[PDB]
């Protein structure tokens, strides 16, 4: 079977470079115009660049252009992109891609690579900033508020949250991070209460950062 | 800028249409339609090419046209396995070609379930260290498929915004969060700002004011 098997992204920082490579397997590579697609976190499909069979002609996507290069080597199988001065855009999942070749105009791709993933990340290890979300019942059923934990711009994942050091788990939602363009995480937590417990009861979130080496214990009170 | 919609259902056995237009212009044979479909966790998959061309193995199921100056997919007889994202590309102009947004398409299996929606203001705390986020938290939805509008006022805001793609809870049901980043003068200066949440044709809009 055909295989596009991608190496070289991961972690990068915006003054690095990375030097993607795919390996071709289970088709004469050398027959096919070859290409590099990408998936950024939660959007679209982006074309990046490709080459034709033999290398001395390639084209690039407009944003790329004098900050990419396309290569590949027909013995060895591989195709390489080298990915200099780089940008928040470039965080993204870097398909290798074949071409089918049915057309000599409009690119059609019929193969694709599981990717790999590129992080452009402004730190490499960052604890996060803790805000207390003040408690809101605007929202939630009659007798009860949310309040909660804004924790945000910590990298890598994860980061833990409990409330009030673990004695406080019903009611309690912590989102899946969203990762920003910075290339840092940020995620909520939030735990619904009764409102009549806001004058008595004490909220804390544990916030732990592990990779950081930070833990934050967040008091939330109401905003009077 | 090629179009999609942002999302689309189908029942089992159902016919659903998803198209593919440009902001500017029409579609037209010569934008040689392609289409891609990308199930979860999977990478793309080749349908059909030239508009209307099935590549090898795709199902039948599966049909490609051009319709009211827009590129059209037609799956008739949905099947489970067809819940994936579908992309369309068109080509414009040399070198290559471009992509529309892709359309999410939710084979439905459960009954549908309207989001709950939960608006922050930037903390006090927040404001002090120099900075201002809103945070939209949206929950218990089906399908797992929402678009979350920013505005300023009454007037949309783009920049800034930080919205995850939609996971699925313990209960089966979907949660997502949106982030609108500001500075403290923009929150202060403004009357409002408002996260709108649409799904399935329906909005849900909560407003906080400094
Ligand atoms: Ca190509």
């Amino acid at each position: 079977e055909v295989q596009l098997v991608e190496s070289g992204g991961g972690l990068v920082q915006p003054g690095g470079s990375l030097r993607l490579s795919c390996a071709a397997s289970g088709f004469t590579f050398s027959v096919y115009y070859m290409n590099w697609v990408r998936q950024a976190p939660g959007k679209g499909l982006e074309w990046v660049s490709d080459i034709n069979n033999e290398g001395g002609t390639t084209y690039y996507a407009d944003s790329v252009k004098g900050r990419f290069t396309i290569s590949r080597d027909n013995a060895k199988n591989t195709l390489t992109l080298q990915m200099n001065s780089l940008k928040p855009e470039d965080t993204a999942l870097y398909y290798c891609v074949r071409d089918a070749g049915y057309s000599n105009h409009v690119p059609i791709f019929d193969s694709w690579g599981q990717g790999t993933q590129v992080i452009v990340a402004s730190a490499s290890t960052k604890g996060p900033s803790v805000f207390p979300l003040a408690p809101s019942s605007k929202s939630t059923s009659g007798g009860t508020a949310a309040l909660g934990c804004l924790v945000k711009d910590y990298f890598p994942e994860p980061v833990t949250v409990s409330w009030n050091s673990g004695a406080l788990t019903s009611g309690v939602h912590t989102f899946p991070a969203v990762l920003q363009s910075s290339g840092l995480y940020s995620l909520s937590s939030v735990v619904t209460v009764p409102s009549s417990s806001l004058g008595t009861q004490t909220y804390i979130c544990n916030v732990n950062h592990k990779p950081s080496n930070t833990k934050v214990d967040k008091k939330v009170e109401p905003k009077s | 800028v090629v179009t999609q919609e942002p999302s689309l259902t189908v029942s089992p056995g159902g016919t659903v249409t998803l198209t593919c237009g440009l902001k500017s212009g029409s579609v037209t044979s010569t934008n040689f339609p392609t289409w891609y479909q990308q199930t979860p966790g999977q990478a793309p998959r080749l349908l059909i090419y030239n508009t209307n061309t099935r590549h090898s193995g795709v199902p039948s199921r599966f049909s490609g046209s051009i319709s009211e100056n827009k590129a059209a997919l037609t799956i008739t007889g949905a099947q489970p396995e067809d819940e994936a994202e579908y992309f369309c590309a068109l080509f414009i102009s040399n070198p290559s070609v471009e992509f529309g947004g892709g359309t999410q398409l939710t084979v439905l299996s459960q009954p549908k379930a309207a989001p709950s929606v939960t608006l922050f203001p930037p903390s006090s705390e927040e404001l002090q260290a120099n900075k201002a986020t809103l945070v939209c938290l949206i929950s218990d939805f089906y399908p797992g498929a929402v678009t979350v509008a920013w505005k300023a006022d009454s007037s949309p805001v783009k920049a800034g915004v930080e919205t995850t793609t939609p996971s699925k809870q313990s209960n089966n049901k979907y949660a997502a969060s949106s982030y609108l980043s500001l500075t403290p003068e923009q929150w202060k200066s403004h009357r409002s700002y408002s996260c709108q949440v649409t799904h399935e044709g329906s909005t849900v809009e909560k407003t906080v004011a400094p």
